[PDB]
């Protein structure tokens, strides 16, 4: 009933996912393609140039288990309380929750990489549906950061 | 904070990679 939510979890599912296990997925394909490329290119990067402040938050957070989920859902509207909504913050976030995803998998917690998929997903599509849909959905997010 | 440093962050990002 919710075609940009569920596409929208497709992506971001797939992407924590994979960076957890290290190994792609098999099972509007094009746009949710592109998209993924594209957040494995600028999401590795995030990650990658900001490793040492992502691992401090981390910590700050104490993820252990489900519960663990609605403390990062409430540190990721707090993102957009200034009322600022850009790909940037998007892309962070997301690649917040993949370096989340990790450290899921690492402590054993495998099946919680689902829920938090589904609240970072919550914070953007419920509450910044309007924006989404100027940017065109995923369709604007593979041309925003087209190279 | 997190959510502040997570804005800084984004900052970082959209600087870095404006062209």
């Amino acid at each position: 009933e919710d075609e940009l939510y569920r596409q929208s979890l497709e992506i971001i599912s797939r992407y924590l996912r994979e960076q957890a296990t290290g190994a792609k997925d098999t099972k509007s394909g094009a746009t949710s393609r592109k998209a993924l490329e594209t957040l494995r290119r600028v999401g590795d990067g995030v990650q990658r140039n900001h490793e040492t402040a992502f691992q401090g938050m981390l910590r700050k957070l104490d993820i252990k288990n489900e519960d663990d989920v609605k403390s990062l859902s409430r540190v990721m509207i707090h993102v957009f309380s200034d009322g600022v909504t850009n790909w940037g913050r998007i892309v962070t976030l997301i690649s917040f929750g993949a370096f989340v995803a990790k450290h899921l998998k690492t402590i054993n917690q495998e099946s919680c990489i689902e829920p938090l998929a589904e609240s970072i997903t919550d914070v953007l599509v419920r509450t910044k549906r309007d924006w989404l849909v100027k940017q065109r959905g995923w369709d604007g997010f593979v041309e925003f950061f087209h190279v | 904070q997190i959510a502040r440093k997570l804005q800084c962050i984004a900052d970082q990002f959209h600087r870095l990679h404006v062209q």
